[PDB]
Order: C-alpha cells, then sequence, then structure tokens
C-alpha cells in the first residue's frame, strides 16, 4: 500500500490532500468495497470496507480523508519454551513444570461417497497461546518448542475503533479517537484535513515490553530474522503492564510514532523512520519500529515529494498512473552499459535490445524490456556485494545505487544472470512485439480485460501481484481502492475508482465496468453530496423495511 | 424490525445508504452488499465457521489458498462459541445495533433473490446469516497480522514420539 497526506505548507490550494492507494487481494475476504454513510446530523462518511463489516475502513467526510497501510510492528510474540526433561506435553516457567492444555475441535468432512466424517484434532495451549510447529526452524522436540500471543486476539475495540473513526471531524479529532481506543489491529493511518494538517500514525495493538526486559528477554538468532520471540521459560518476559494502555500487555499510544506535519507524511510499507524524513522518527522498541532501509517504493515517493515545489492533485494522481518501474533508476543505467560492453554476445542481444527500447514503465504498451529486467532482478536479488554503492545509513534516500561493474567477479556473475534472465524469458512462449498489457489481464467470464501496473518489489506505485495461468499472467491483489481527495470551498471533492469493480458475481452489472476505467486508467468523481448525487444520470433509488 | 433504510445507487454501483440509527444504517449495507457479492459472502463465512471440508471435501482449498481440513481446524479452534460469546458482550449498543441490521439487510435480499446478480442460486452453503457469522469474519480479520499468519503452524503442532 502507499498513502501519501499533503499539507498547507505543500498543497498547492494551502489546505490538506490525501492519496490513498491501499495494494490489497482482488477476491476473498479482503476484497473492498465502495460504500457512503449517513446518519443525518451526525454521520456521513464515504470510502471503502472489508466484506461484512458495517463500518468505512478507509474514507473521507466533510472536513477529513484517511487511509492505512501494512505497519512493520509486531502483533504478536513467540515464546520459546523450555520444555520438562521427563515430559515433552510439559514446559517449564520459572523452573516449575506446568501441563499443555488439550482443546480438541471435532471437524465434519464430505468424503468421496458424499457422506459425512466426523475428524477430531487436538489443540495444545500454554499460557502464552497456541503451540506452533514450523519444521526446520520452530519445532516441537523433547527440548523446546514454541507457543504465539497475538495481541489482537484481546483486542474486542476493532469495529468501534472503526465506526469512531468514521465519526472524526479533522486531524486532531481522528488522532484523539484513535489514541483514546487503541482498536487498530495492524495498519499505520495517514490523513489529511481541510485545514492543512497532514497526519501519520504508526498506532495500532502491539506487544509491549519495558526497554530493560528486551535485551534478555529476546530469542538473538530469531529476532536477528525479524520474528518477534521471546524467552517464554521467564515470568520476566510476560508483556508489560501499563496503566495507560487500553488493553493489558500492549503499548500505550504516547510510546507509539506519531508525525504532525504541514508540509507532507508518506508510508509504503516501511517503518515509521523516514515518513517525512525532515523530521526521522526513531527510539522506539523494535517491535514498534527500526530504522530499516525504505523499499523502492517509498524511496521513489519521497523522491518526488521532497522539495520546495508545489503539489497539486494531479501530481499525486499520476505518481500512480506513470506506472514509473523505480528499480529501472537503480539498476538499468549500468544493466546497459553491461550490454553495449557485449555486443559480441549473441545470447544476450535479445534481451539488451528489449532493454535499450523499454521505457522503464509498467504500462499497457511497455515492451517486453520490463519481462527481462524482472527475471534479471530476481536474479540479481541473490548475488552477493553486487551494488556500486550498497546501503548507506548516511544516505538513506540515495543508495543502494549502481552495479559495480570495475569489480570482475561482480561484473562475470551480473553477465550470467542477465544471460540465465533472457534464457528463460525467451524459453517462455510470449510471441513477438507483445507489450505487458499483452500478459497481464484480469479474466472476467470468457473475457480478459488488460491490466496496467507491476510488482511493489521493483518500485511500480501502482503495485499489481499476478500469477502466471496458461498464456498470461493473472492479477490477484495489488491497486484496489483509490481515493484521492481535496477540499475546495463547496465540499470534498474525491477522484478515484474500485479497481477490480464492485460485484465479484459474473451476472452483476458491477462486474468489470470500473475494471474497463482501470485499464485505461481514466478514474472518476466518488460523488459524496446531495448534489453530486442527485446530478448522476444513473441515479437509482430504493426504500426497505421489515 | 425497526429496520429502514434508503439506499441511492450511483454509477458503478456505488451503495449510498440514508437511515435514522445504526440498525437502520446496517439494513441497507448489508442489503446493497449482498445485491453485489452475495456469494462471496456466504463462501467466506463457511471458511470462517470451520465448515469448507463439510460442503467441498479436503481436496479443495479456501480463497486465502489454505487447504480445507486445516482451515477448519483453525478457524473451529479460533471462533469457539466462548470466544465469540465474550467478543460479543464486549460490544457497545451502536456496534450491536450495526450488526443486527447487516445480517437482517443480507438475509432480506437472500429472501428476494432470483438469480439476476447471484450466480451461487440454490447451494446448500448460500443460506441465512447471523451476527455470530459477522464476528467470525470480523474475528479473522483480527488475527491476519498475528496467529492467522501461523494458522498451518498451529494444526502442524504435535508432540515428537519416540524418535531419535
Ligand atoms: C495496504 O497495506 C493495505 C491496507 C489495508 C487496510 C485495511 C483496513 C484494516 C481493517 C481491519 C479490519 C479488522
Amino acid at each position: 500500500s502507499n498513502a501519501i497526506a499533503v499539507g498547507s505548507e505543500r498543497s498547492a490550494d494551502g489546505k490538506g490532500m490525501l492519496l490513498a492507494n491501499p495494494h490489497f487481494p482482488w477476491n476473498g475476504a479482503m476484497r473492498f468495497y465502495q460504500m457512503h454513510l449517513t446518519i443525518p446530523g451526525r454521520l456521513d462518511v464515504m470510502g471503502a470496507s472489508l466484506p461484512g463489516l458495517p463500518v468505512v475502513n478507509i474514507g473521507f467526510s466533510r472536513h477529513l480523508a484517511w487511509t492505512h497501510t501494512v505497519d512493520t510492528s509486531s502483533h504478536f510474540t513467540l515464546y520459546r519454551l523450555a520444555l520438562d526433561p521427563k515430559d515433552p506435553r510439559r514446559y517449564l516457567v520459572d523452573g516449575r513444570s506446568l501441563p499443555l492444555e488439550e482443546k480438541s475441535v471435532a471437524i465434519e468432512v464430505r468424503g468421496a461417497d458424499g457422506k459425512l466424517s466426523r475428524v477430531e484434532h487436538k489443540v495444545y495451549q500454554s499460557i502464552y497461546g497456541p503451540l506452533v510447529v514450523w519444521p526446520g526452524k520452530l519445532d516441537w522436540n523433547r527440548s523446546e518448542a514454541y507457543a504465539l500471543r497475538d495481541a489482537n486476539l484481546e483486542n474486542t475495540r476493532v469495529l468501534q475503533q472503526w465506526y469512531s473513526i468514521n465519526q472524526a471531524s479533522d486531524v486532531a479529532d481522528l488522532r484523539r479517537r484513535v489514541e483514546a481506543l487503541q482498536g487498530i489491529p495492524w495498519v499505520n493511518t495517514l490523513a489529511a484535513d481541510e485545514q492543512g494538517n497532514a497526519l501519520y500514525m504508526n498506532q495500532s495493538v502491539v506487544p509491549y515490553l519495558k526497554p530493560e526486559l528486551i535485551p534478555a528477554c529476546a530469542i538473538p538468532q530469531l529476532v536477528a530474522e525479524g520474528l518477534p520471540a521471546l524467552q517464554g521459560q521467564d515470568s520476566r518476559c510476560a508483556w508489560s503492564r501499563d496503566p495507560a494502555a487500553a488493553q493489558a500487555g500492549i503499548t500505550p499510544a504516547a510510546q507509539l510514532p506519531v508525525l504532525l506535519r504541514r508540509d507532507f507524511v508518506q508510508n509504503s510499507n516501511d517503518s515509521a523512520w523516514l515518513t517525512n524524513p525532515a523530521s526521522p522518527l526513531q527510539g522506539f522498541s523494535p517491535l514498534v519500529s527500526q530504522e530499516k532501509p525504505i523499499g523502492p517504493r517509498a524511496r521513489y515517493a519521497l523522491s518526488r515529494l521532497q522539495g520546495k515545489q508545489p503539489l497539486e492533485a494531479k501530481t499525486l494522481e499520476e505518481m500512480v498512473t506513470a506506472n514509473h518501474v523505480f528499480s529501472a533508476d537503480q539498476v538499468l543505467p549500468d544493466l546497459l552499459r553491461l550490454c553495449r560492453d557485449n555486443q559480441g554476445e549473441k545470447s544476450l542481444a535479445r534481451a539488451c535490445a528489449a532493454l535499450a527500447q523499454w521505457d522503464r514503465g509498467a504500462n499497457l504498451d511497455s515492451g517486453s524490456g520490463f519481462v527481462y529486467f524482472q527475471r534479471f532482478m530476481q536474479r540479481f536479488a541473490e548475488l552477493d556485494g553486487a551494488w556500486k554503492e550498497p546501503f548507506d545509513a548516511q544516505r538513506p534516500l540515495d543508495t543502494p545505487q549502481g552495479i559495480a561493474l570495475d569489480r570482475p567477479q561482480v561484473a562475470t556473475q551480473v553477465r550470467q544472470a542477465l544471460a540465465d534472465a533472457a534464457a528463460e524469458v525467451e524459453k517462455s512462449g510470449i510471441p513477438d512485439g507483445a507489450r505487458w498489457g499483452d500478459l497481464q489481464v484480469s479474466t472476467r467470464g470468457q473475457e480478459r480485460i488488460a491490466i496496467p501496473g507491476g510488482d511493489g518489489h521493483f518500485g511500480v506505485y501502482n503495485a499489481i501481484q499476478s500469477v502466471r495461468k496458461g498464456d498470461h499472467l493473472e492479477v490477484v491483489g495489488g491497486t484496489s481502492y483509490i481515493q484521492l481527495v481535496t477540499f475546495p470551498e463547496e465540499g470534498p471533492k474525491a477522484r478515484g475508482l474500485l479497481a477490480f469493480s464492485q460485484s465479484s458475481d459474473p451476472r452483476s452489472p458491477h462486474y468489470r465496468d470500473q475494471t474497463e476505467l482501470f485499464s485505461r486508467q481514466q478514474w472518476q468523481t466518488l460523488p459524496f453530496s446531495d448534489r453530486q448525487i442527485d446530478a448522476d444520470p444513473q441515479l437509482q433509488r430504493l426504500s426497505i423495511r421489515e | 424490525t425497526g429496520l429502514a433504510a434508503d439506499i441511492r445507487w450511483t454509477a458503478y454501483g456505488v451503495p449510498h445508504i440514508r437511515a435514522k440509527d445504526e440498525r437502520g444504517l446496517g439494513y441497507g449495507i448489508g442489503y446493497a452488499y449482498a445485491r453485489d457479492n452475495a456469494c462471496l459472502l456466504a463462501e467466506e463465512i463457511v471458511t470462517a465457521r470451520g465448515e469448507r471440508a463439510r460442503y467441498f471435501g479436503s481436496e479443495g482449498k479456501s480463497s486465502a489458498e489454505l487447504d480445507n481440513l486445516p482451515s477448519d481446524i483453525f478457524y473451529a479452534w479460533l471462533n469457539q462459541p466462548e470466544a465469540l460469546q465474550a467478543f460479543w458482550q464486549a460490544q457497545t449498543p451502536a456496534v450491536r445495533q450495526l450488526l443486527e441490521g447487516y445480517a437482517a439487510g443480507f438475509n432480506r435480499f437472500l429472501r428476494e433473490a432470483d438469480g439476476k446478480t447471484t450466480s451461487c442460486l440454490g447451494q446448500p452453503w448460500l443460506r441465512a446469516i447471523a451476527t455470530d457469522d459477522l464476528l467470525r469474519l470480523t474475528r479473522r480479520l483480527l488475527v491476519e497480522g498475528g496467529v492467522g499468519q501461523f494458522a498451518d503452524a498451529l494444526v502442524a503442532a504435535a508432540p515428537p514420539g519416540a524418535e531419535k
């Protein structure tokens, strides 16, 4: 997901502005749905929501727009148990042997004969929560096992939290409502209001450990690998209690990152750190936020956002619709040099021609250079020390950059990587002169629709994830509900689309109507006022009761 | 009863729900959502109830790409009656009312559905829903950043035998 909130110091109109670009599945239990909710006098909010939820999850109201992105904070901790040496179904806390609890569930199973059989399954639980096994990493042997404590299992406040957000008036009110309830499970919140405040909150449900407990309570080898793992044989490693927290064992709101600015804030699924580089967010719990290198999407956004020039609505829209493959900016110049250095190389000829002719985009008409580049990058990712300039904490926006071609070992391996990528691309069945839009599609009934964008990992702001199915790449997730909100005098102006359309049912008039529009990148008004709604020549109305 | 909503749809089938209270508001939402997505919700509710294997056998998967039986085991564990009860009991009157309206609105569409915008008409798994079903979906989403990402791992967790 991407989110950009612009404030009075940088916006062209001097007011707030928000781009919401969540990246989520195109099917299933997290398929976004547009709706507008009004209880006249006290609730008037529009946006999109997940299936089954009677609240708006990402949206806007008269003076406010907000969105979310999946954060990098931990929302659970693993606990490594020390097992009773006499009994692998018992575990030690402060040297005392405790029994595991056994909870059975029974499931009905439809068999080949069409009849039902009852299957019983035992779930083992510790004081921390259920046991979990990752064969080869988190085993259950005679020495150790792993339990998992999920912080959001006790979060009964989640629905009230969004209903409260739905009622928020401005940025300050939104911040109060979120900090007061702490009902947000696993996302950042970014917002802008009419006044021109830009807000970022890393405000969610996060396991709390007092600072002095972490060194001794962490499992060093696992935390090194980005797993929130704690020592489960020591009662002092229980999540810390703080009366200011809305839920026992979670982090108080005052200890979670918040940035309130009048220029901009952004997030593309990295930590709070470089939300705005002018004001870095640092000194938080490792479970909350760390100073990790940002991904190419955030790096791309910051390269467009930094500076003194005012930001227009159009600017933010085009950051999505340009489909620029920002990872090319770091790699492609030197790759092309490598190409020019190897013109005698027959196996490199087609790849190098395709890369030289490529518009560095994931547009419908973008050349096969994108496909060659994708397969090279997957192999480039696995090479050791191949960056000309590796990541530099002192220069976190401009590194890594370039290929270290001046090192013979690197030059050999990069050329080999390109050779292997080329072979894999050509081993495929992609016809001559095929464009990206000829390959990446969304199936609709017997029909297909060409879809622009590409994987977020290659730094395309318009992130689209797809899987190979027959002769094509089938879109499975990515850009979903799009919302760009400004606040002119008459009322909020919202522009966007729901990329996969309102309905998942092929029989619906709204199964592919916005998907045709997403393909052409033609965003539309999201009508909010009674005037806007009444002006729609498609307007239909039904009143129902029982 | 005491449920009423005014729905306006603009281009692309976007509903604008007006009501005097949360019950009415939920009624509109559930109805409108059912019109576009009855089958999707029914399928995901089956998943969150841990009933995939019952309707579809052990060979299939959920939309999250988990095997039906392991998925069912996880959701039966997650959505136990006592967990649902305690969750409901912690809900404010307003949220309870939103949920009650939603279920009633969804079920109203189901009673009237003639297949116009519903492809799964006549399927045994397309059924009236309860507020508990919406709690099942909510809790499923709640654990997406936690134990949900370890669903297979939870099902796989069994004590060692006699091995070396
Ligand atoms: C990009 O990271 C996608 C962010 C998705 C936002 C979904 C809102 C969270 C709602 C959770 C409901 C329980």
